[PDB]
């Protein structure tokens, strides 16, 4: 099998790429192309040829149950041999990853960007028909929730045609023609959703902060946890218009709520929601995680105020490893040599001011250290 | 529903051993031979290779072969008669017959072949032997088999065989493998309780010849299972359906979608099929897996 | 002298020593020096290699610097064993045509007594073979 | 004078623009290659021919190791062919391939050589200990991936895994926002 690479685009999704390779190389559809691709992987003795799908929907490596390592070996084999000039196909796929969010949400990764798993669309993929007839392909941003408007046309996305039928471009091509009525779909204008769509796309959108793309999706997942509901585009832009003193206003109202509802107060009894729900979003890089960077800025100037209220909050050995980013073996070693001053791992024997100053002594890094929020 | 102390069915598909032949130019046939590890290869001046066996579809699924409880016996006969009416035998009969009509029963001999052809000879049939010329080119997907001149007439045999108290449906399958010069052939090999590989053989004329076993052939017709969670590739139909590349059980009892957990829900499936709302794809997937294990047969006892 | 291996595989390491003995014999066009292994046991060729009639070649000197080296009977090549493989049976018939090819038949029962092939290759071409060596 | 202006945090050519945590990691790494003290003359010259000078070492190491291999070409291990360069470049200080240009280029070189030479690099044996070093995981996740068998074959010091399977398991289940393949493309 010998193929031709189409016009490359670094924002094209993986399912939109196989349609354009099949249409350029004269195949009938993408079902035929993947079935002929599985035939080629059999002929050169690939170990997981039989797990290569003929369905466009399950092509991505998060779809594969145990073929995840054989799927990316299959994707790396095709880009090196079957093309006149080697394409980029691993950079368009959505891989699983071991990275977790706060508190326990898993994640997926696409090239140089990490997405939340819960914000991945799985029922029906919306689309913009203006991009389908100008760019000629589909973007990866249509697979994730929150991205509701087009960042370059300011038009809302479509999930249903005028005849009640849905339109999925993976099964109905890239042209924009419906299946039942075989007609182009008629379109269905705000500003707050347009700003977030231009912000999630990777461009500078004010007043939203200039963050890497892995961190911009972490704030959207974090904002859905604060309101404890779905994502609101209006209150999200307004919250960062008063940055950082709007985020300071919440933490004051949370500690006034939990004090009224004192030497026995724990860290999970006063700051159990804000602190543990902001550690890994996606990681502890305080240069880019502005939520954990500002929360540690607020708790630094309040350690020994109010007779040491914050610095005397009790902690376990489990939740000490979450803050210090270490293991229970190093915690049990630091009670042997007693760098950390007092074993039951679920026992409250440590104070927050001692854990905060142990981090400034033995557990800083080049990314998780205090020198960014100064 | 409880499992009885006696419950067993017979198989509804009966394959045979596959015999190998060597076709020389000027068209005369000779049984293939091998050396002694054993090694088998195509002789030098040979043209191609014939392979021949037979498959029956003989309706043992309708009633249990042995069942000491009359409540559980009437639970089967409602399930098969409602699967037949609501869903039908078109899906399973298509999936079995595609493994005959391509070279699925030719396990590793399809590998590195120029072309191979399949010729069917169905018995309750008028004439014009059904031919499948040049697989890997012409017969690729499900739609390629349906575009054959007589595919509906052979699917409706296996449907009629399952849908009758005496359905017979004998097929005589013959293959034609065009290999490279001095190519590998991989037959089945014996089980020794121990590189040291012994082939399974019969006697044709006065010479030993490799076979591809009758139980090996039935395990290739019944690679249909893809209704399990994820379902990346088809699995040989069996209870707690296993894979043998990796020693794993998909459909483990912890999953709750093995055959013995679907038996306890077999009373639940009767009211789903006897309603008028079409059943969900997941439930029917468990009905396809329920039916494909009764075609497979086996002891279903306990205690 | 006897070179005793002390680090492993004695099969694919004694075959490398003969390739250096091979390339030595075409620089200088000498055929006098021979090879034998005192520990020629059934399980393996052994860890001892001796030449009777090389240590100044670049292979043996660089291998000496590491931790692993030390620096009647007849050992002859049997190329009838190379003809017993079924790829070699087809090479034999192509010469005899260059005639019924179906008149031939396989042996169907063959016994082979301790062939001890050392795997090597050619440098004139890119082609592989073995050293089927007996006593 | 160039290295002193480079270790101070300013742009010194031909030395790469790295963060200060990584510029000291290259100096420690360069002392391990020559197996001696630090040489200022050969250090600037090595990055003048970047990256094709670093490609010249890896070719000479695999040619040196293959010729002096003490085991069958199929019994070759990852520590028997690339035990010095790979394990001496994982954490310098970390696995951020955007800034660790040694591990980022070594994985660039081994990507285009996996199934060349009849799959020489992709068939190199690995343990379960040195699988956690590459994947950045623990022995509990390794023992779980032999239960569910995402990773295909327990003795932890046993050579049961191949390098091409560990490299493609990382591209499937163990990428991050800093340790992933998208930087050396
Ligand atoms: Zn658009
Ligand atoms: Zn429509």
């Amino acid at each position: 099998m010998f193929l031709q690479r189409p016009k490359p685009y670094s924002d094209e999704s993986l399912e939109s790429f196989f349609i354009r390779v099949a249409n350029k190389n004269g195949y009938g559809d993408v079902h035929r192309f993947l079935e002929a691709t599985k035939r080629f992987l059999q002929d050169i003795d690939h170990n997981g040829y039989q797990t290569f799908p003929t369905d466009i929907t399950r092509i991505n490596p998060y779809s594969a149950k145990n073929s995840s390592s054989a799927r990316t070996a299959s994707f790396l084999k095709l880009a090196q041999l079957t093309f006149n000039e080697p394409p980029e196909l691993l950079g368009l796929a959505i891989n699983r990853t071991n990275m977790k969010y706060s508190p326990s949400t898993s994640a997926v990764v696409r090239g140089a960007e990490v997405f939340p798993r819960s914000l991945l669309r799985t029922h029906s993929i919306p689309c913009c028909p203006l991009c389908l007839r100008e760019n000629g392909y589909a973007s990866y941003l249509w697979h994730f929730q929150g991205y509701e408007y087009c960042h370059s046309h300011n038009v809302p996305l479509i999930t249903t045609c005028s005849c009640g039928k849905e339109f999925d471009y993976r099964v109905s091509g890239l042209k924009g023609i419906c299946c039942k009525c075989k007609e182009p779909i008629t379109l269905t204008g705000h500003e707050a959703a347009c700003t977030v769509s231009n912000w999630l796309a990777g461009h500078e959108s004010k007043p939203l902060p200039n963050l890497p793309k892995s961190y911009r999706w972490g704030l959207v997942h974090w904002w859905m946890g604060i309101k404890d509901s779905e994502f609101d585009h209006f209150s999200f832009v307004q919250f960062f218009s008063n940055w950082p003193r709007s985020f300071h206003s919440i933490i004051e109202d949370e500690v006034e709520f939990n004090l009224e509802h004192t030497s026995e107060l724990r860290l999970k009894d006063l700051l159990g929601r804000l602190f543990f729900g902001s550690i890994r979003l996606p990681e502890r890089n305080l240069q880019h995680n502005i939520i954990l960077g500002e929360l540690l800025c607020y708790l630094e100037n309040r350690l020994w105020q109010d007779k040491g209220l914050i610095a005397n909050l009790k902690m376990n050995a489990l939740e000490a490893t979450v803050m210090l980013n270490c293991s229970l073996d190093q915690i049990a070693s630091m009670v042997e040599q007693r760098i950390l001053k007092p074993l039951d791992v679920t026992d409250y024997l440590f104070h927050f001011g001692d854990i905060f100053c142990l981090w400034l002594a033995e557990f800083q890094s080049d990314e998780f250290n205090r020198s960014f929020y100064v | 529903m409880k499992l009885p102390t006696n419950l067993a069915y017979e198989r509804s598909i009966d394959p045979s051993d596959v015999c190998f032949f060597v076709v020389w130019p000027d068209d005369r046939k000779t049984p293939l031979t091998y050396n002694s590890v054993d090694f088998c290869h195509v002789p030098y001046g040979a043209s191609h290779i014939e392979c021949s066996f037979s498959v029956s579809f003989s309706s043992e699924l309708r009633q249990p072969y042995k069942c000491n409880s009359s409540k559980v016996k009437q639970t089967l006969v409602q399930l098969v008669e409602l699967y037949e009416t609501k869903i039908g035998w078109t899906e399973l009969a298509t999936r079995y017959l595609m493994n005959i009509c391509n070279g699925k029963w030719l396990w590793k001999n399809t590998r590195k072949a120029y072309c191979w052809n399949i010729v069917l000879t169905p018995w309750p049939w008028n004439g014009e032997k059904v031919g499948f010329e040049d697989i890997r080119t012409n017969y690729t997907s499900r739609q390629d088999f349906k575009n054959n001149k007589n595919w509906s007439a052979i699917v409706e045999m296996i449907k009629t065989a399952f849908s009758s108290t005496d359905g017979l449906a004998i097929f005589e399958v013959r293959a034609t493998l065009h290999l490279p010069t001095n190519a590998m052939v991989r037959p089945s090999q014996v089980f020794t309780e121990k590189n040291s590989r012994v082939f399974q053989s019969t006697t044709i004329d006065g010479e030993r010849s490799p076979i591809l076993g009758a139980f090996k052939t039935g395990a290739a017709i019944a690679t249909i299972d893809d209704w399990y969670p994820e379902a990346t590739e088809p699995l040989r139909v069996g209870r707690f359906g296993v894979h043998r590349e990796d020693v794993t059980c998909y459909r483990h009892p912890s999953t709750g979608k093995d055959f013995f957990s679907i038996l306890q829900q077999a009373e639940h499936y009767i009211e789903v099929l006897s309603a008028n709302k079409t059943p969900a794809q997941e439930t029917i997937n468990d009905m396809h897996f329920l039916m494909a294990n009764l075609i497979k047969g086996g002891m279903f006892q306990h205690k | 002298k006897t070179i005793t291996f002390l680090p492993c595989n004695n099969e694919s390491l004694a075959a490398k020593c003969l390739r250096v003995l091979h390339g030595f014999n075409y620089q200088y066009e000498t055929r006098n020096i021979g090879v034998s292994f005192p520990l020629w046991c059934d399980a393996t060729v052994g860890k001892k290699i001796s030449f009777v009639s090389l240590l100044k070649q670049h292979y043996f000197v660089q291998m000496e610097q590491l931790q692993y080296f030390h620096i009647y009977v007849s050992f002859r090549r049997c190329q009838s064993i190379d003809k017993l493989t079924a790829a070699g049976l087809a090479r034999k018939i192509r010469r005899l045509e260059k005639f019924d090819p179906s008149s031939f038949a396989q042996k169907e029962h063959t016994a082979i007594a301790h062939y001890h092939s050392l795997g090597e290759s050619s440098k004139q071409t890119n082609r592989n073979f073995r050293l089927n060596i007996r006593m | 004078c160039t290295v002193s202006n480079w270790l101070a945090g300013h742009e010194s050519k031909p030395l790469p623009n790295l963060p200060k945590s990584y510029r000291w990691g290259l100096v420690h790494w360069w002392m391990g290659i020559k197996d001696s003290e630090f040489d200022h003359f050969s250090f600037v010259q090595f990055f003048s021919n970047w990256p094709r000078s670093f490609h010249s070492i890896i070719e000479d190491e695999v040619e040196f190791n293959l010729e002096h291999a003490v085991v069958s070409t199929s019994e070759l291990r990852l520590k028997d062919l690339l035990g010095r360069l790979f394990f001496g470049s994982i954490r310098l200080p970390e696995r951020n391939l955007q800034h660790n240009i040694i591990l980022g280029e070594l994985l660039c070189y081994l990507e285009n050589r996996l199934w060349q030479d009849k799959g020489l690099i992709a068939n190199l044996k690995m343990n379960a200990l040195e699988a956690t070093v590459m994947l950045n995981c623990s022995l509990d996740q390794i023992a779980s991936m032999v239960e569910q068998r995402i990773l295909k074959p327990l003795d932890v010091t046993d050579y049961l895994f191949h390098f091409g399977d560990i490299f493609c398991l990382w591209l499937a289940e163990f990428q991050s926002d800093e340790f992933n393949r998208s930087f050396y493309v």
